[PDB]
């Protein structure tokens, strides 16, 4: 519980300096039409729920892929991430399709290793899983579209209060006595019409898209002290899809998040997660407590949890966390390739089955968080 | 696989636009008024409103405008529809031909563009120069308004302001120039343009921004020669000219803001503003300023006038009245006469139009005639809720039940001189004419002196010069009052019999086989004044004076038996003065003429049923104006009983009648009886203004109510009624209503006017025990019962404190005798959002008194409840719960079932819970007895509003959604495959126009089974937040498949206004996508085929082949069309 100075500078943790430095850059972005079927080549070697809007760190070091993602940059740039199930072994019927920013080849090792970082853009379902004798299957992809809706009061409005329907700025900022009293005149004023319906202004407060966002804000301030405006989107496509990319759940409620094609489903169902998720501890025991959800940080503009690539290529989700619990440490504090610039990641393990739940990440300066930053991961980490 | 039929019971009320101008003509004043789809358009007198003119427009009217562009006579009429459907129209017309011509018509939409959040608003020129609209984001819409652009092609001009509140177009500048008012981070800021036709953009306005308030809602452009525009915001109003600038903080506008203008002044020295709460202001602008001829303003003087209905659009009309139109209440007429002052007050209301919207929640119960049903609803929000009845047919409230073996006839008589009342009704059965009589409630059969004893008496009434006739099959027998003597009697000089008799108040013409006589009733005597012969045997007479003289018919009317022809004679000749061969085979069973609202009439009944009205020429002569009305399946007996100050002419038959005029129109709305054969007005001394009629088995004397075909009685309780529900055992009704009471600071809560809540007979305060600033509202919730006779509030139960009550049920559950009111309710506390803790309760009425017989508490709140088989059903927010009322009269849970939904919505048939929520994830239960557990049958989710569900059926689901659209969701249970059985398939669309808050099974016409049944399956009524009440049925493949063919049909014959195509109107609408209607036939073009002239009629049918029992018949005529088309209209 370490308040006041969080100084990390936290937007380092997002550029990924360790998976290479002049990594070159690509323009911007692309676009699938919409209820379209498309070739999207698979990336092997990935088993992870791309939520869209996050990064996805990749080394990449086999001939194939190399060659696959080399004519990729050269045609187009997009390639395809299937949300794989419980079940492996290619049992997926939705995904996203990520798309290429920063590319990197290096001739080191002999090996044409190929360094590159892809942000999730659309969502599909696949119809068929079609492979290629080469090695990179391409899949039959359909663009799943994403859905927003108007107003609930847009249908049962009276036109005469329509101009009393744009309201003045919140008042300062995050503050007491400025939001408890804000929303009420917020809620009576906008749903005003809700009498000449049959439920009450609560209800339509209750699938409104400013409010939710509103409640889930203030919940993860409350864990970690958020900027405001903390690249937190207004959009509530965005914010959605932020909140589910942050939130520390397992795969399976994840998979349920990319199935809804709506905003506010979408919103409903995170403050149901979050409201319901006290615990997080180590699948391989589903018996120790390697945390809790008050404790835990953003060092990262994206939240307590982003992408970040092992020099091996294997991509881990990390959660950071002040205080983890029931954690021994082995090995000296190193600092080859650390995701957080300034820190020597310490391997961490359960105190009973002993699993790589994540790493302890001790300080070198002195102006920093000292000795306590738990990085642990989601391959052993079962919401309980 | 549904195949379904919709159709409006009642159409919309609710006021959401008026204008006035001088649209109809140059020298008159219309108020035209659109409610919805309908624009009403009428004429300002002195007495009042006048109508006019009925059109029903194929979309919402959004925006409506009268402006008149150079070289016009009359304004012109610019209508724009929520589907982007812009059109001007014009009025046209020509004696009695009354056109609404469509000048130019377009759509307006864009491929791209999110609507906009403050919504449409539609602008016009003052110069009318162009025509603005801003409907998306970020783009203004500008129509060039020239002769030539008659298909409104429109160019988008760029605002770099997104969030712009209000706009209008000032008036006294060169070129055409905006004002508005937009909102951004530093603000809301007021901004000029000056738009370019030519250049087609923007320019430079003539007075750059300026800040303004905070909450500045509305810009009213004041008129030359003040200039500029006054901004009105919650606590000031300002006026903008560039230099000239003013500032005011009047204390009386800050309770409530300002939604609603309306200039009084046509130099715009005066305004009308009306507030959220209803009461109208008075903007007043002093012009004592006056250097060198110009004329600038002074002071901004605000004055209250008075509290109205909750408005959402004014207008002032002539002298002092001003048009309140209400859309949460009721509409009103009010004058300004700034000298009557009684209290306080500047109003006072002359009339009050019905507005049933918004319509919250319905029952329908058989209040008075067991069979027909009653729709009691919900209306009204805010201190303008009430409880209309809406009543279908003119009913009579039985008096009296002698009970007669078949009288053949009804005639009331006067044996008392001097009496200016009825005395005794004689019948006249098969072979006697028994005389009853009835002066209080005597039912003796005193003989008259002068009547026959054993005869089938063909008339008997009070004749001239005091006296009586008896016209009988034998002769026409003449009596006497005061004596009572047969002061002469015609007998036929053949010794023929009389086959049609009929009498006048002075002459007497009857009808002795294929001959006709005259005879004048002179005083004390009676000398044939004509004879003649016709061609065939006369089928029936009518000798009716019509207006003035009451003293000699200048006309007769008559019917040929082998000719089945009506021909009119004059009544001391014999000379056809016109004749008509209407129809043929079954010939005329009456005939009668009637002078309906200072027009005079001629009706004719055939054998078979149909009455053929048409006009007459008093002077000489006849007209034509051939219209057949099918008022039965028996011969019909007409009669006129005035009963109204008016002439009113009652048709019985199997279907009995009463034709009346509405304007200048003849309505025909049904007496509310299984079948009447004679009728007559009987104004009895102990009876008064009754009416006796005479079915088949037995004599019955009442008084009819009002000639009205819908009557909605009103019961205002001055709070927002919430939900309604009938208890027959208890003959009371349970509704929910809130009331507003402010937050005093001494720890209470006091009220603001007085409610139904707070003027009970006696009432109650929740007491439980199982668990701020000054100025702030809350709502109070109170169960309210009311009894169905009297209307009267029995008591009144106040909740406890943030306690919302959500649903309430009156059923009786389990062995017990007992009905009871359970009412779930939710404990809502502002700092929490969705809550933790409700309560269901179950009252008991007994003895005039409200008690709690149980009480439980759950986790949650109750958004819903059935009674599912003895056993409440509950949905404790996202649980569906089932419990079982114990012996001890206390619930008890039997079973759960877990869903991802909120279950606002729980309907059920049998055994399947049709569970939804606000989401339009429709899933469907069913509920497992030998197990005892709740199992998922289907699925179907789509993420779109939906604002009410219904279960058709066993299988089809009917829900509303949104962009008011209607669906029908159907499960095929014959799958063999379990994704397509566990799914719901989509078998209907239609895009309603209305927003349904409530589904409901019944119908407000007599249930009859008939045997052969009729077409329309099912029967389902809905009530929107306008205030329409619709009606949706179900068809058989073969009525569907013909009504969609006969709906092709009548698509390019009917010319609608504003030239919208029906298939564009009715397909299904929504902001992402837009499909063509499926499987809903629409029941308003199809009962439009009636009012077709008949060479379109004709048109429209040519190739129907509409026989489907052997055979096709490919002719497939017309009037078959009419006979089904007919049995439509009946189911409602
Ligand atoms: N075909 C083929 C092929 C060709 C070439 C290959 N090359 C082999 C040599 N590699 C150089 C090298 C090796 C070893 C290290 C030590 O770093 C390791 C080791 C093991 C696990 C983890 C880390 C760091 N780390 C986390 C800790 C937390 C944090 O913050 N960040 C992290 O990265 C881990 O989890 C550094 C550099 C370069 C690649 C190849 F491997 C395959
Ligand atoms: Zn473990």
């Amino acid at each position: 519980k370490k308040p006041n100075i969080i100084n990390f500078d936290t937007s380092l943790p997002t550029s990924h300096t360790y998976l290479g430095a002049d990594m070159e850059e690509f323009h911007g972005r692309t676009l699938h039409d919409d209820d379209s079927c498309q070739v999207i080549p698979v990336l092997p070697q990935v088993m992870m729920i791309l939520i869209p809007g996050q990064t996805l760190p990749l080394q990449l070091f086999h001939p194939q892929e190399v060659s696959m993602v080399r004519n990729l940059i050269q045609k187009d740039r997009t390639f395809a991430v299937l949300a794989y199930s419980n079940v492996q072994e290619r049992e997926a019927q939705f995904g996203t399709t990520a798309e290429i920013y920063a590319y990197r080849e290096e001739q080191d090792f002999g090996i044409e290793i190929v360094k590159v970082k892809a942000i999730g853009r659309q969502r599909f379902k696949v119809l068929e899983l079609r492979t290629q004798s080469d090695g990179i299957q391409q899949a039959k992809v359909q663009i799943l579209p994403e859905c927003v809706l108007p107003s609930t009061m847009s249908a049962v409005q009276l036109e005469s209060l329509n101009k009393c329907q744009i309201f003045p700025s919140k008042p300062v900022s995050r503050e007491d006595q400025c939001s408890y009293k804000w929303w009420q005149k917020y809620q009576k004023r906008k749903f005003h019409c809700a009498n000449l319906t049959s439920w009450p202004r609560w209800l339509y407060s209750l699938y409104d898209a400013e409010t939710l966002m509103d409640r889930i804000k203030k919940q993860l301030r409350e864990w970690d002290e958020n900027l405001k405006d903390d690249s937190l989107p207004s959009n509530p496509i965005d914010f959605s899809y932020r909140v589910a990319a942050c939130l520390p759940i397992d795969d399976v409620l994840r998979i349920q998040l990319l199935k809804i094609g709506s905003a506010i489903q979408r919103l409903r169902c995170e403050l149901d997660i979050m409201n319901k998720c006290t615990s997080l501890c180590c699948k391989q025991c589903q018996e120790t407590e390697i945390t809790t959800k008050n404790e835990i940080f953003s060092l990262s503009l994206c939240g307590p949890m982003a992408a970040y690539v092992n020099p091996h290529g294997y991509v881990h989700e990390t959660l950071t966390v002040y205080k983890a619990c029931n954690l021994n440490l082995i090995g000296r504090p190193s600092t080859e390739h650390s995701w957080f610039p300034g820190y020597a990641w310490t391997v961490a393990q359960c105190k009973i089955c002993a699993s790589h739940i994540g790493w302890k990440f001790t300080a070198t300066k002195k102006d920093m968080s000292p000795q306590k930053f738990w990085g642990l991961t989601r391959s052993a980490l079962l919401p309980t | 696989m549904s195949y379904n039929y919709v159709v409006t019971a009642q159409k919309p009320t609710a006021v959401n636009g008026c204008v006035t101008g001088h649209f109809t003509s140059a020298e008159d004043l219309n108020l035209l008024i659109a409610k919805n789809t309908r624009l009403e358009i009428y004429v300002v007198t002195a007495e009042g409103l006048r109508p006019v003119k009925e059109v029903g427009m194929y979309g919402k009217i959004a925006v409506m405008e009268l402006f008149r562009p150079k070289g016009e006579s009359k304004d012109l009429l610019f209508i724009l529809t929520a589907k982007y459907n812009a059109c001007i129209l014009e009025y046209k017309q020509s004696g009695e031909s009354i056109d609404i011509i469509t000048r130019a018509h377009g759509n307006v939409q864009d491929r791209i563009g999110r609507p906009s959040e403050t919504g449409i608003i539609g602008i016009i020129d003052p110069e009318c120069r162009m025509i603005g609209l801003r409907l998306y984001d970020g783009l203004f819409k500008v129509i060039p308004l020239d002769r030539d652009n008659k298909e409104l092609k429109a160019f988008n001009i760029r605002l770099e302001e997104l969030h712009v509140i209000d706009v209008k177009f000032l008036y006294g500048c060169q070129a055409p120039t905006i004002c508005f008012v937009y909102q951004d981070p530093q603000g809301r800021h007021v901004k000029t343009y000056e738009v370019s036709l030519r250049e087609k953009e923007f320019n430079k306005g003539p007075w750059k921004q300026e800040n303004v308030e905070a909450e500045a809602s509305m810009v009213i452009a004041v008129p030359e020669p003040f200039g500029g525009a006054i901004i009105i915001g919650q606590e000031s109003i300002t006026y903008h000219n560039g230099d000239k600038y003013l500032a005011i903080a009047p204390p009386i506008i800050k309770q409530s803001t300002i939604v609603c203008h309306n200039r009084v002044d046509p130099n715009g020295s005066r305004y009308l503003l009306g507030d959220m709460e209803g009461r109208l202001f008075m903007l007043l602008l002093e012009k004592e300023e006056q250097m060198d001829g110009t004329v600038t303003l002074k002071d901004l003087r605000v004055e209250l006038l008075g509290e109205t209905s909750i408005a959402e659009c004014l207008t002032y009309l002539d002298n002092g009245v001003v048009f309140v139109g209400s859309r949460l209440g009721d509409s009103q007429l009010v004058k300004l006469n700034v000298d009557s002052n009684e209290q306080g007050s500047y109003v006072v209301a002359m009339e009050t139009f019905t507005n049933l919207g918004p319509i919250v929640d319905m029952c329908v119960v058989d209040l008075e005639r067991q069979g027909q049903g009653q729709l009691v609803t919900c209306s009204g929000a805010f201190k303008e809720g009430s409880l209309r009845i809406i009543r279908n047919g003119i009913g009579i409230h039985e008096h009296a039940s002698i009970d007669l073996p078949g009288i053949k006839g009804l005639w009331p008589l006067r044996s008392d001189p001097n009496r200016e009342t009825d005395d005794t009704l004689v019948l006249s059965f098969v072979g006697q004419t028994r005389v009853l009589m009835l002066n209080g409630e005597e039912v003796e059969e005193t003989e008259l002196m002068g009547f026959v004893d054993d005869q089938q008496t063909f008339f008997c009434g009070n004749v001239a010069h005091q006296q009586l006739i008896q016209i009988t099959s034998a002769s026409v027998r003449l009596v006497s009052q005061e004596p009572k003597a047969l002061v002469s009697e015609w007998k036929e000089p053949q010794a023929k019999n009389i086959s049609v008799a009929s009498c006048n108040s002075s002459q007497v013409v009857v009808a002795v086989g294929r001959a006709l006589y005259y005879l004048q009733i002179h005083p004390q005597e009676l000398r044939q004044i004509s004879h003649t012969e016709m061609e065939h045997e006369v089928a029936c007479l009518d000798i009716t004076p019509l207006g003035d003289s009451n003293g000699l018919s200048p006309l007769c009317a008559i019917g040929l038996w082998t000719d089945i022809s009506a021909r009119i004679l004059k009544l001391p000749s014999f000379e056809l003065l016109h004749k008509e061969m209407l129809g043929g085979e079954i010939i005329p069973r009456s005939i009668l003429m009637t002078t309906f609202e200072s027009s005079h009439y001629l009706l004719c009944a055939l054998g078979d049923g149909a009455l053929f009205y048409f006009g007459l020429n008093i002077e000489t002569g006849l007209l034509s104006d051939r219209k057949k009305v099918t008022l039965g399946t028996q011969p019909t007996v007409l009669r006129t009983f005035r009963s109204l100050s008016t002439t009113n002419v009652f048709a019985c038959s199997d279907r009995p009648t009463v034709i009346y005029s509405s304007n200048h129109k003849l309505v025909f709305s049904n007496v509310n009886l299984k079948e009447v054969n004679y009728m007559c007005p009987l104004n009895s001394d102990g009876y008064p203004d009754s009416l006796a009629l005479a079915n088949n088995s037995t004599l019955t004397i009442g008084t009819i109510d009002e000639i009205q075909k819908l009557h909605i009685r009103t019961v205002p309780l001055y709070e927002s009624p919430r939900k309604i529900c009938y208890q027959e055992v208890s003959q009371c009704f349970g509704v929910l209503s809130s009331r507003i009471e402010v937050q005093d600071t001494s720890g209470g809560t006091t009220a603001l006017r007085p409610s139904a809540s707070t003027q009970a007979l006696s009432s109650s305060v929740s007491s439980s025990k199982l668990f701020t600033s000054f100025g702030e509202e809350v709502e109070v919730h109170n169960l309210l019962i009311i009894d169905q006779h009297t209307f009267e509030v029995l008591h009144a139960h106040q909740f406890l404190q943030n306690e919302y009550a959500l649903s309430l049920v009156s059923c009786k559950l389990g062995k017990d005798p007992n009905t009871y009111f359970i009412v779930g309710t939710a404990m809502v506390y502002p700092e929490e959002a969705e809550p933790k803790q409700g309560r269901i309760v179950v009252f008991q009425y007994s003895d005039g008194k409200l008690q709690t017989v149980a009480e439980k508490e759950v986790k949650g709140a109750v958004y819903s409840m059935v009674e599912f088989n003895g056993k409440l059903l509950a949905s404790i927010n996202s649980t569906v719960r089932l419990y079982e009322w114990t012996t001890e009269k206390e619930l008890r849970t039997e079973c759960n079932h877990y869903n991802n939904i909120m279950a606002l919505y729980l309907k059920t048939k049998g055994d399947f819970i049709l569970v939804g929520d606000l989401m339009r994830s429709v899933l469907l239960l069913a509920y497992k007895p030998m197990e005892g557990n709740f199992e998922e049958i289907a699925r179907d989710f789509n993420p779109n509003w939906m604002s009410a569900v219904e279960i058709l059926d066993d299988d089809n689901f009917l829900g509303a959604e949104n962009a008011f659209n209607l669906f029908v969701c159907q499960k095929d249970s014959a799958a063999t495959t379990d994704e397509e059985r566990q799914h719901l398939q989509e078998v209907g669309l239609f895009h309603l126009g209305e927003f349904v808050n409530v589904f409901c099974h019944g119908s407000l016409v007599m249930q009859n089974l008939g045997e052969t049944s009729t077409p329309t399956q099912g029967s389902v009524l809905f009530g929107t937040v306008n205030g329409m009440i619709g009606l949706v049925t179900s068809l058989s493949e073969s009525w569907y498949n013909l009504l969609l063919d006969m709906q092709n049909r009548l698509n390019k014959v009917i010319k609608s206004v504003g030239k919208i195509e029906h298939s564009f109107w009715r397909s299904f609408h929504t902001e992402r996508k837009t499909e063509p209607a499926t499987g809903f036939i629409d029941g308003d073009l199809i009962e439009s085929f009636l009012d077709i002239s008949r060479p379109k009629m004709q048109e429209v049918v040519a190739n129907l082949q509409y026989d489907d029992g052997s055979g096709m018949k490919r002719e497939a005529t017309a009037d078959d069309l009419i006979k089904v088309v007919e049995e439509l209209t009946r189911i409602h």
